[PDB]
């Protein structure tokens, strides 16, 4: 999609392991 | 400044630089004989050579190696005349 | 002889143009082969799908003296094709 | 933003049309001050260069 | 080198492939200066032997050459090394060693011959001496095209004699090898990597003095050459 | 293999050396003595080496089985000299002769050229194909022992 969104309020964290 | 040094300076430069030609053109020179890149000593001294991987090496990684590097061109096929091609059926 | 070159754009065209002449010479000679033997190495055209981008952002950068050209060096490379095609289904199995 | 891809950031807000000039010069922070960071182990003219 | 071969379906037309041919396959394999497989060349030649073989494609006025030049010019600049005090010896750069090397072969028949040989003509019963060159003038003719082709290129590169133009992240992998090797007990580092980093410029400055002394020597070449 | 003198003139003629090829295969077995007697014959080629390539040696001879065998018909480094033997100098096996090497080797070889280093072989593959083989030391040249691409 073309349109974007800023929602830093919620992010997966790039720099740790999955739960 | 006074000419005569520069002049003096660039005098001397213009050896030091035909003075490293010398070197590089006395080193080409100093190519072989086959007689010792074959290593051969004396003529009833005869050698032999072609018994390790290190005589023929090997384009593989880690090696002195550009890997699919071309020693020859790309053969230029050219066909046999039209005009002799019938002619191989009266041979 | 005398050691002169030019503004790139404009020496590099002058070449393409003249060795563009002879390919289109040994094309008109019935040569052929030599045309492709030429166009080959002026690389101008694609021959493989691996090429044809190399060829396409290499346009863009050609002047309109070889942009003008490019619709018959197309036509001549293709006649060329065409040509050994014919040249390969006349070569009879009763002799090749 | 989860890897801070500055570089790809700029790229993302020019295609998308969206242009905060605030966001905008923080990038070309960001890009200037990691090219002077991650560069820290070399003279000051290749630094430049 | 040109061979033919013979079959029973014609002419089969090769060649043997000189270092500058197998580096034109390269420049054109990686569409440019810098793939991998020339920074292979570099490594196989060895980095002035591989800088006066780029130089030759660098110097070509060749329509068909006209990118390969520029592309030559990138290996060359890239690729040959930097001056550096070897512990001491100032050992010149691949770039400098491989200018060196380019016009001692240009030159190579020539640079230590005298221009004239001395010849005796005999028209019938006399004997007459005579002074004519030692150098065929299309001999002359071939060696001036690429000593032009070698000073325009000095020339025009000559603002990058002594400028570092490397990817920033090389010069940490260098520095890492020098310190394994010193253990002055007392020595300051500091003091040791102040006087080191004196002593890269200390190359660097007589690569520079040598390199604009040998654009000067085939300057006066080319004029020496044209005149003769 | 027969060797001539054509008079340092070009324009003598005498018959020097003559040398069979049993005589040339226990040579190059008492030379190379870990191979066996079959790869030295039939010599199918022999090439002269220019006094532009070698002072030293001054014939090439090829065999069926891509061995090359150089030759010397005068003394080492007296250029000056009238030939007056034939002396089998060098024995160089061709690739896949190493103990380690992976790549396989010239066999048949019906036609070879010689020429300034660089060798050239035609060798069949099947009945009805050819494989050319080239091997020379423009990328090693000032090497010893000569190591070739």
């Amino acid at each position: 999609i073309k349109k974007l969104v800023l929602k830093n309020l919620n992010n997966s964290n790039l720099f740790s392991p999955v739960n | 400044m006074p000419a005569s040094t520069s002049a003096a300076a660039l005098q001397e430069a213009l050896e030091n630089a035909g003075r490293l030609i010398d070197r590089q053109l006395q080193e080409d020179r100093m190519y072989p004989d086959l007689s010792e890149l074959l290593m051969v000593s004396a003529p009833n001294n005869p050698t032999v050579s072609g018994m390790s991987d290190m005589d023929y090496p090997l384009q593989g990684p880690g090696l002195l190696s550009v890997p699919n590097l071309p020693e020859i061109s790309s053969i230029r096929r050219v066909p046999l005349p039209p005009e002799l091609v019938e002619q191989f059926g009266h041979m | 002889a005398q050691g002169i070159s030019a503004n790139k754009f404009v020496d590099s065209t002058f070449y393409l143009l003249l060795d563009l002449i002879t390919f289109f010479d040994e094309y008109h000679s019935g040569h052929i082969d030599r045309a492709f033997d030429i166009i080959e190495r002026l690389k101008l055209v694609p021959l493989n799908q691996e090429s044809v981008e190399e060829r396409v952002a290499a346009f863009r950068n050609f002047s309109d003296e070889i942009r003008h050209n490019l619709s018959e060096v197309l036509l001549a490379t293709m006649n060329i094709l065409f040509t050994q095609f014919k040249r390969l289904k006349g070569t009879s199995p009763s002799s090749s | 933003d989860p890897f801070k891809l500055a570089e790809c950031k700029l790229a993302i807000i020019h295609c998308a049309g969206y242009s905060d000039p605030i966001l905008v010069q923080t990038l070309w922070q960001d890009i200037i001050e990691k090219e002077l960071s991650d560069s820290v182990t070399l003279s000051s003219s290749d630094r430049m260069h | 080198k040109k061979f033919v071969l013979l079959s029973a379906q014609g002419s089969l037309m090769f060649h043997k492939l000189r270092p500058v041919d197998q580096l034109r396959h390269l420049l054109v394999s990686n569409v440019g200066g810098d793939g991998e497989e020339i920074e292979r060349f570099f490594k196989l030649h060895q980095e002035d032997q591989a800088c006066a073989t780029c130089l030759i494609l660098a110097c070509s006025t060749a329509a068909c050459d006209r990118e390969v030049s520029a592309w030559a010019t990138r290996a060359f600049f890239r690729y040959g090394g930097e001056a550096q005090m070897r512990f001491p010896e100032i050992v010149y750069s691949g770039k400098h060693n491989g200018i060196c090397i380019y016009f001692s072969r240009i030159m190579g028949n020539i640079w230590d011959a005298s221009l004239v040989v001395e010849r005796i003509f005999k028209s019938g019963n006399r004997e007459i001496t005579a002074i004519e060159s030692s150098v065929p003038c299309q001999l002359l003719e071939s060696v001036l095209q690429e000593l032009k082709g070698l000073q325009e290129f000095l020339d025009r590169n000559s603002q990058f004699a002594g400028g570092p133009l490397g990817n920033p992240n090389t010069t940490a992998k260098v520095q890492q090898r020098l310190i394994g090797f010193m253990r002055p007990e007392n020595g300051n580092p500091q003091q040791m990597q102040q006087e080191l980093q004196r002593k890269f410029h200390e190359a660097q400055l007589s690569e520079k003095i040598s390199l604009q002394a040998i654009q000067q020597l085939v300057r006066k070449s080319y004029q020496a050459l044209a005149l003769w | 293999i027969q060797v001539y003198d054509l008079g340092q003139d070009g324009q003598g003629m005498s018959r020097v050396a003559s040398v069979s090829q049993n005589a040339i295969v226990s040579a190059a077995g008492n030379i190379a003595r870990t191979i066996d007697r079959s790869v030295f014959k039939p010599i199918v080629q022999i090439a002269v080496i220019e006094n532009s390539e070698s002072l030293d040696c001054q014939l090439l001879a090829v065999t069926h089985a891509g061995v090359r065998l150089y030759f010397s018909t005068c003394p080492f480094r007296q250029p000056l000299a009238r030939p007056n033997t034939l002396t089998l100098v060098h024995v160089r096996l061709p690739p896949g002769f190493s103990a380690s090497s992976t790549v396989e080797k010239p066999s048949k070889v019906h036609r070879a050229l010689y020429s300034k280093g660089i060798l050239l072989m035609a060798a069949s593959e099947n009945e009805d194909n050819d494989i050319l083989w080239c091997v020379n030391h423009d990328t090693f040249p000032f090497q010893k022992p000569m190591m070739e691409t």
